[PDB]
């Protein structure tokens, strides 16, 4: 037989790939699932995965730290617009909110 | 007989509340308030640690976008302190 | 295990006002809060219910919680999902 | 061999003693600097990198000349090396949403280095006419990592770097940079590369031409809380108990270097050599000997000579790796000529077998 | 035992592309795993649709990418279909 | 050939009568305005989504259907024209 390879490193990714080529085929999403779909879908899992990490990452720097806590991830998303809309209705265990103070309630 | 005017420290609470991720509603009370609820549907009925606290971070967080919008209207109406109609409204024209 | 909307004390009301950034609060917040408060427990807790029913389980876990939430336009996020 | 040498660091010091005036003039151009660069759209958000100071002198026996850095914070930036340089990268902006205001300095996806240091020298002399109680004179620009020399009476020199600060976690190729592992500890290494890192404008300089929009790295605010925090039990040197040798070796290494380009500042031959390369081998030296006791201020002597015979082997075989960029080769052919390092180690042989008269003789 | 499926694994090695030198809490990682079974079943279940609306049996790489493209706002929308587009590309060139 | 400034098709008299529909008694002069720049965003998305649709089903002419996804997309459903 010949050698066995893993997929996700060949299509050049850290996602699986046959196995997100499995998930497209369960709740009954779809009776089929094509070759292209799970590599184009793990591309893109990664991605936006690789989005919200670095914006927290650099929180956690922001913060003088070595890692990312539930905060860091909260303040990466709402500071990032289009992420903030993406996950604009989810509601971040211990996240808490953005320091955002109305001038109106600021002294002179 | 030194103090920090009215104000001041509304907005410093503001700030560190802001800040901090932690629950602020007492956690054997809100245990409770789930329950009175919950057997109105049923009785012997029972929770997992991690469901009381999914619901209380819920709620709290629901209550709080509650009050963003609530303040939001009380500024409208040129005013700092907010009243229940506040309130109602920000729940109204959100669709309740 | 009476009226325990009053176990929720005045100033973890006003805290969560002063979170949402709530400088002043009118005396007569603490009960209208209660109002708005209860019935969103009762609309996600009941729904938690029903998923427990339907699983034919007494224990309500922190997954039906989550699909009780979810549908409502909240997903939450921490306790597995 | 240490007396000599202390009586030369104890005059160097004391020379700028007569400086806080000198000091106060640069800061008086700064500050009015910064205010037209607040007003220019471009450079809103620039400010001083060694905060708190408008002076930082870059040459020990040239305390009339000023070096001072102004920052601009880049948000989120793409490196891409240039031809195998190692050291040096165009700059393109990651996906933003919002306006980025830097958007005029680009070229296609790159961050123009050309663009930035034009302009920020053409905002620096409408403002320096400005400038009504100094006499503020700017030169023409001819290299970039001093994007403006400021000329102040006639005594006073003024060299400005504008420097990009990126957040970001540094680029794969500082993974190994900062060998301070067994001189100052891992735990600093892992400390100071949570903080930020720098680019300057500077074109890819290489064997027989260069790219104009290249940006290099720039970790100068580490060398400076090195050069503070030199021992790996970090208030060395802050109490006599703990004093070592380093900063007065570094000291002399850069007055050598410098005593001798200004002996032969005419002949050109030094002309390309600086501090950074004294200080880059000084690095190197003290991560070669990490012990304070390798240091011990008693020892300036041996300790200097020491460090003397670091730099004249770095010259000898062209070889003095950047301390934050390994694969940076200070001393390559490309930079510097084989002839000026044979004078230079002519001439420092020379001066270490008389016991360093160019230390006395101006 | 029974075994459970999480992404914990793939996410820390992200992680390392974009911050080499940092770590996660198990929280952190908790909720990452929610994000990514969340954006999962949005991107099949529009995917899904695509497909039943315009009459297949099968998703491919297209209904993943209009699914992207309806689902995500702006730009971010489009680094999504980029890279897909690209990873099947190369995946049958790999 | 290219259309354009079809916003002002948008008459003021029509946004009155929005208003007033909605239970608006007195208006701004500057509603107009602003009340178009909502609009207009309203349109985009949903016209956006709808040419989405289209163009995934690989057609030019965009149907009540393309249309109607799009409004759902949003969350917002209309009946009568198909479902
Ligand atoms: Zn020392």
């Amino acid at each position: 037989r010949a050698k066995a390879k893993s997929r996700s490193s060949r299509a050049g990714l850290q996602f699986p790939v046959g196995r997100v080529h499995r998930l497209l085929r369960k709740g009954n999403y779809a009776e089929r699932v094509g070759a292209g779909a799970p590599v184009y879908m793990a591309a893109v899992l990664e991605y936006l995965t690789a989005e919200i990490l670095e914006l927290a990452g650099n929180a956690a720097r922001d913060n003088k730290k070595t890692r990312i806590i539930p905060r860091h991830l909260q303040l990466a998303i709402r500071n990032d617009e289009e992420l903030n809309k993406l996950l604009g209705k989810v509601t971040i265990a211990q996240g808490g909110v953005l320091p955002n103070i109305q001038a109106v309630l600021l002294p002179k | 007989p030194h103090r920090y005017r009215p104000g001041t420290v509304a907005l410093r609470e503001i700030r560190r509340y802001q800040k901090s991720t932690e629950l602020l509603i007492r956690k054997l009370p809100f245990q409770r308030l789930v329950r009175e609820i919950a057997q109105d549907f049923k009785t012997d009925l029972r929770f997992q640690s991690s469901a009381v606290m999914a619901l209380q971070e819920a709620s709290e967080a629901y209550l709080v976008g509650l009050f963003e919008d609530t303040n939001l209207a009380a500024i409208h109406a040129k005013r700092v302190t907010i009243m229940p109609k506040d309130i109602q409204l920000a729940r109204r024209i959100r669709g309740e | 295990l009476r009226d325990n909307i009053q176990g929720i004390t005045k100033p973890a009301i006003r805290r969560l006002a002063r979170r949402g950034g709530v400088k002043r609060i009118s005396g007569l917040i603490y009960e209208e809060t209660r109002g708005v408060l209860k019935v969103f427990l009762e609309n996600v807790i009941r729904d938690a219910v029903t998923y427990t029913e339907h699983a034919k389980r007494k224990t309500v876990t922190a997954m039906d919680v989550v699909y009780a939430l979810k549908r409502q336009g909240r997903t939450l996020y921490g306790f597995g999902g | 061999g240490a007396s000599k040498l202390r009586a030369v660091l104890e005059k160097l010091k004391l020379s700028r003693d007569d400086i806080s005036t000198a000091a106060g003039m640069v800061k008086g151009v700064v500050d009015h600097l910064l205010l037209r660069l607040k007003c220019d759209s471009a450079f809103r958000g620039v400010g001083l990198l060694n905060t708190g100071s408008y002076y930082e002198h870059v040459k020990i026996s040239a305390p009339n000349e000023f070096d001072v850095m102004f920052k601009l914070e880049v948000p989120r930036i793409q490196l891409e090396e240039y031809s195998n340089t190692r050291a040096y990268y165009f700059v393109k902006f990651k996906r933003n949403p919002k306006e980025n205001p830097l958007s005029q300095f680009l070229e296609g996806e790159i961050l123009s280095a050309s663009k930035m240091l034009s302009k920020f020298r053409k905002i620096i002399k409408e403002e320096i006419n400005d400038i009504k109680d100094t006499d503020v004179i700017m030169k023409r620009k001819r290299g970039g990592s001093p994007a403006v020399t400021l000329l102040i009476s006639e005594k006073i020199s003024v060299d400005i770097t504008l420097a990009l600060e990126s957040k970001s976690s540094w680029p794969a190729s500082t993974q190994e940079g900062l060998r301070i592992q067994n001189w100052l500890s891992a735990k600093v290494r892992k400390q100071l590369r949570l903080k930020p890192f720098y680019l300057v404008p500077k074109h890819a300089k290489e064997g027989n031409g260069f790219q104009e929009e290249t940006w290099r790295l720039s970790f100068s605010h580490i060398e400076k809380e090195i050069l503070n925090n030199h021992g790996k039990s970090e208030t060395c040197c802050e109490n006599k108990e703990e004093k070592c040798c380093r900063k007065d070796c570094l000291k002399l290494m850069k007055y050598l270097l410098e005593q001798l380009k200004e002996r032969f500042k005419d002949k050109k031959h030094l002309d390309k050599f600086s501090s950074y390369h004294v200080k880059t081998a000084f690095f190197h030296v003290c991560t070669q000997n990490p012990q304070d006791s390798q240091w011990d201020r008693k020892d300036l002597g041996l300790c200097f000579d020491n460090c003397v015979t670091y730099f004249l082997q770095c010259l000898r075989t062209e070889k003095l790796e950047n301390y934050f960029i390994p694969e940076f080769n200070l001393f390559s052919s490309n930079l510097i000529d084989k002839r000026s390092k044979e004078f230079l180690t002519k001439q420092i042989e020379y001066e270490r077998n008389n016991e360093f008269p160019v230390f006395d003789e101006f | 035992r029974s075994r459970k499926e999480s992404y914990s694994v793939y996410v820390y090695k992200v992680l390392k592309q974009v911050h080499p030198d940092t770590g996660i809490s198990s929280k952190a990682m908790g909720i990452m795993n929610s994000f990514v079974n969340d954006i999962f079943e949005r991107i099949a279940g529009e995917a899904s649709r695509l497909a039943h609306y315009n009459k297949r049996s099968t998703i491919t790489s297209r209904e993943i990418q209009t699914a992207v493209r309806l689902l995500l706002p702006g730009e971010l929308a489009k680094h999504a279909v980029s890279e897909g587009t690209k990873a099947v590309t190369k995946y049958t060139s790999a």
